[PDB]
Formats: structure tokens, sequence, C-alpha cells
């Protein structure tokens, strides 16, 4: 049993026609302190999966050792390692999964909530997550913590049941997660202005945008409130 | 007297150890292999012997990589030569969660050293019936 400290708030994604997005902020928080800048949340698997991470940052640079380790791993005695005999999105997954659920079921976990997006070897999209309670699920769109309550809604606009995806390009999927990383940056007393974003497509493959920021931001109509009721001036 | 060659860790009148002198005789009647040093980077090759036209060619791969920078070839009793890199492996890895940085070659020389060492301490164990050729790149 333990207590997050150094933490990463939101990840967010979804699914389109062709594969998937997945985005975080690149903020280190220390309670209300907004400490660290320069952290990347979105790990990249091999050419295929990216792996987004929020919750306690020691435990996600845990994870990130582990995955490395895999992708060694994988690659001993295996001739077929960059072809037929890579990690996939669903085998980095379960993996994960086990160790979440095992570390919960010692009452030790790794305190994060986990967003694993991919593209299968057949072109099949993947999006799934895991948390610190090793519980499971899958949907059209995924969103940890504060973007479940702020993401997911404007996200399931777009693509509200499996249907939709088929209808949906990269360019309205990139469109409605920046705005989402936007409302998340207004509401979100512990985001950040600057994330990372990372597209997997079964065709033009792994394009992992770095420094990426807000933008487009409204403030104007503040300098018309004034007071708290009655206050004119 | 004699008998001296019937257990592994024994010293003989001479000072020799002869069963690690028998598993010498297992290595030369192996399969050739070797390695050369370049001006940058090394370079491993090995003698694959057809036994039969059933053997599927370029699938009995016996050269191993450990981590990611380091190849390890050897002639002899290959299960042996596995065993060996499974350890190298787990040392490697073992050096790099503590270390952060990845195995020098000379650090993985000795730690396959002292384990391979280790088998001619007891009798007990046998000694590895192989001979390594093994490096890669480092910092220097």
């Amino acid at each position: 049993t333990q207590q997050p400290i150094v933490t990463g708030t939101s990840v967010i994604s979804m699914k389109y026609d062709n594969g998937v997005i997945i985005a975080a902020d690149n903020l280190g928080s220390y309670g209300s302190l907004l400490r660290f800048n320069g952290v990347e949340r979105l790990i990249p698997v091999g050419d295929n999966t990216v792996v987004g991470i929020s919750g306690d940052i020691s435990d996600m640079q845990h994870i990130e050792r582990l995955l490395k380790d895999l992708v060694t791993e994988n690659a001993y005695d295996n001739p077929l390692a960059d072809a037929e005999e890579a990690l996939e999105p669903s085998y980095i997954f379960e993996y994960l999964a086990t160790v979440m659920y095992q570390r919960r079921s010692k009452m030790n976990p790794l305190w994060n909530a986990i967003i694993v997006a991919g593209v299968q070897s057949n072109g099949d999209q993947f999006l799934r997550y895991v948390n610190l309670l090793g519980v499971t699920y899958s949907s059209p769109t995924l969103a940890t913590g504060f973007g479940a309550h702020m993401a997911n809604p404007l996200l399931r606009k777009v693509v509200d049941r499996e249907s939709d995806i088929p209808k949906t390009t990269v360019q309205v999927a990139e469109e409605a997660i920046v705005n989402a990383m936007r409302v998340l940056y207004y509401r979100d007393a512990r985001s950040s202005r600057n994330f990372s974003l990372a597209i997997i497509d079964k065709n033009t493959g792994l394009t992992f945008k770095k420094n990426l920021q807000v933008e487009n931001m409204k403030w104007d109509f503040a300098k018309d409130i004034k007071g708290y009721g009655t206050q004119k001036i | 007297g004699t008998g001296y060659d019937l257990s592994n860790s024994v010293f003989s009148p001479d000072g020799r150890n002869f069963q690690v002198e028998y598993a010498v005789k297992a290595v030369e009647n192996g399969t050739t292999s070797i390695g050369i040093k370049c001006n940058d980077g090394v370079v491993f090759a090995v003698e694959k012997l057809i036994t039969s036209k059933l053997l599927v060619p370029q699938k009995n791969v016996k050269i191993q990589v450990v981590d990611r920078h380091i190849g390890c070839v050897y002639s002899g009793l290959i299960p042996d030569g596995r065993h060996l890199v499974n350890r190298g492996r787990e040392e490697a890895a073992s050096f790099k969660k503590l270390y952060k940085t990845p195995i020098p070659i000379p650090a993985f020389a000795d730690r396959l050293g002292q384990y391979v060492q280790a088998h001619t301490l007891y009798n007990s164990v046998r000694p590895f019936g192989v001979s390594t050729i093994f490096g890669g790149v480092d910092k220097n």
C-alpha cells in the first residue's frame, strides 16, 4: 500500500478509420506544485504501439523499464523479431494488465491508469485501458482521470458507437483530440499547456508529435466580468 | 596413483584439472566458429553442418545476441552454449537494472568468466563443454 507523489494527469485517446490517436500533456505534479515540465508520458513500443500513462511518475518510469525489457527479451533467439514475431499491441497490454492485477492482489499497486494504443498486424485498431486495480475495458474512445469526465463527452460526439469508426478521418479525429486537450487545460488545475500526441496508422505507421501547445484560447470575455454579484466597476 | 581424472575439481600431481581438459576435447570435436575485430565493430561467423536435406535452411540459428549490443557464438556442446548465454542475459539485465547503462564488453566478459570458472570448483558439477567467442561495441 502506498500513495502517489509525483503525478501525471489525463491521457486521452480514440480510434478512427485507419488507426488510433493518443495524447497526454508533459507535466509532473507534486501535489499542487507544477514541479516538472519536460515529462513525456506517451511510451512508444516498437512501431505499432504507444502506451500512455497517468498516475505516479516513479511507477511510470518503472513500467517504462519493463517495456524496454520486453522488447529486448522478445528479440532473443527470435529471427522474426522485426516481422511475424514482433510485439503486438495486444501482447503488450495483456502483459501490463497481468502485472497490474498481480500487484494489486499483493496489496502493493503500481499507482497508474494506462491506455494502450496501437494497430495489430492484421490492421485492426487496438485500444484498451487498465489501472491500479487491474480493471480493464475497451471503447471507441478512452480517457483517464479528468479526461474521462471532460474528454469522453466531446470525443463521443464524433464516435458514439462502433459504426462511427470507418466514417472518421485522421483529420477529424486529431482535431477532436486537440480541442479536448484545450478544454482540459481550461478546467483541470493539474494540467499543462504543452503536450505530446501520437498517431498509429495502419498505412502511414507511427507519427509521434512532441512539443505541441494549446492554441486559439478564448480569454477576452474576462474583461467584462467584475465582482461576484453586485459590484459594478 | 591414478583416478585424478574421475572427479571435476581434483588437482592431478602436475597441477592440472583433467575434467576441464576433457571438456576441451568436446570443444575440438565441434563445428568451427570465428570472430574478427574490425576498426569499429566485430564480426562473428560459424560453420553449420548440413546433416541432411531435411534440415530447413536458415532455420537453425546458432549465433545468439545478449542485451542488444552483444553477439555470442560457440563450438562444442550446443546446449552448454545456450546455458551460458542464458546466464549472460540475466547477467546483462542485472547490470542494466542497477547501473542503467548497457553492460560494457569487458565487464560482460568477466561475468561469463567467473561463472564458467565456478564450474571447475566442485565435483558436483561438470565443466562447460564449449569455447565461446563474443563481443560488441560499448562506450569506448
